[PDB]
């Protein structure tokens, strides 16, 4: 008996993933401060 | 496809929609930023490190 | 899913042989039942009027 | 994710289809210049273009294999329906002569009196 | 003013005197090869199909088989399609072999 | 309808537009195989095939005439903007040489660095 006869099984064994928080960084706007916004809908 | 979304798990319209608005506000900083750094500045607004 | 889980099952095996002074005894062994494997597919039609 | 906590691989998954095909974007060259909706063939695609564009910069061309109306054609000769259609890029000019032009569409409406034609544009070849 | 004035799926002709045209069938007239959505007579007024779409007809020659991807050539004189490759006509590409039935789907083509 | 009160008879009215034909389905034969969003020559087809297949399965090819992305070309050529596309069915790469290869598109972008190219794919011809 060896846990290794049994390790290719794997809808045996109990499945955890470990959290790693991948994904992509939020991108701001820094532009703000500089620019004077002109807001419409008719330009 | 309608396969690929309603077959597949994790994909949905939230992370396109998250996509669009990742590139758009990085659009929207080229836009309004990169005038300022591609510009050709003359001798008279650029100064030394000194 | 367009293919389904299979379901899986964990048996041991063992077999009595009646024992006589010494001998060793044999020990049993482990298998693994596996279901069955089923697949979904998409039907399509429709007219151009 | 600069500085990410921990090595995440990436997979690319595949894709072929980058647009729809109607119009493709064209750089100018030197001793060129195209106003809008007017026939050019530029960089070897000839369709209408989208754009008034006048020297090294980037137009849009229409290649969408629909029905288009045009003027620009060599009066000289009659453009019946059903006649293929040839661009002479030396005269910039429809015309239905085979020499060496470039073949691009066929007449749908013959020759009228305002030298008007409509043809089916054809799959850029 | 716009040089598209519509999308090309369907162009219109004119009967000759020797051109007769009944509805959803393949007709080369004035150098378009098309599917008629109107049954036309002589001087008179219709409109074909040039859509590059699949296309089903049993209107063929049967005596060769149209095994799927060999080219379509339509035959004027006869009336039928046909894998001849002659000076007939080039019109598509079979999709789906022939049937029992003769029956193909094949793909239209840009009439280049 | 088996077994119906009355003599009725039924009359056809034909249709031929079967389908739109921007796709096609094919069969594989012994020597082919297919991935995901690939470029593929199968039985008089070109495309990509948008599903994977190995011996006598069923795949289908985009043939829409858009415009697509590629990459995998012969690297040694140059591909120019508007430059004719072949498909090298031996090598199974693209390539600008029509000694007996198929055509099947027109560079729209350039070959960039990483040999990446967009094209307009062509009618099937």
């Amino acid at each position: 008996m060896t846990f290794s006869s049994t390790s290719n099984l794997k809808e045996l064994l109990r499945k955890v993933v470990l959290d790693v928080e991948l994904g992509r960084e939020q991108v701001q706007l820094l532009y703000k401060p500089i620019y004077d916004s002109i807001a419409d809908s008719n330009l | 496809t309608k396969e690929m979304k309603d077959f597949n798990q994790t994909f949905s319209v939230e992370i396109l929609n998250k996509s669009i608005g990742e590139s758009y506000n990085a659009l929207l900083n080229h836009i309004h930023l990169s005038p300022i750094i591609n510009f050709n500045y003359k001798a008279s607004n650029k100064t030394a490190f000194k | 899913p367009q293919v389904m889980d299979a379901k899986w099952a964990l048996q041991g095996n063992c077999v009595f042989l009646e024992h006589i002074e010494g001998e060793e005894i044999k020990f049993g062994t482990i298998n693994a039942e596996n279901g069955p494997v089923a697949r979904i597919q998409t039907y399509a039609t429709g007219f151009e009027y | 994710f600069k500085g990410q906590p921990t090595p995440s691989t990436i997979t690319q998954i595949t894709r072929a289809k980058i647009s729809d095909g109607k119009s493709v974007r064209v750089i100018l060259s030197e001793g060129e210049s195209t106003k809008t909706q007017q026939f050019y063939l530029i960089n070897g695609f000839f369709g209408v273009a989208m754009q008034d564009g006048e020297k090294g910069d980037e137009v849009t061309l229409q290649i969408e294999q629909a029905e288009y109306e045009t003027d620009n054609i060599v009066t000289s000769e009659a453009f019946e329906a059903g006649k293929l259609i040839y661009w002479d890029n030396t005269a910039k000019k429809f015309t239905t002569t085979s020499a060496s032009n470039r073949l691009v569409g066929r007449v749908t409406d013959g020759k009228d009196s305002n030298n008007v034609i409509w043809f089916i544009l054809l799959p850029q070849q």
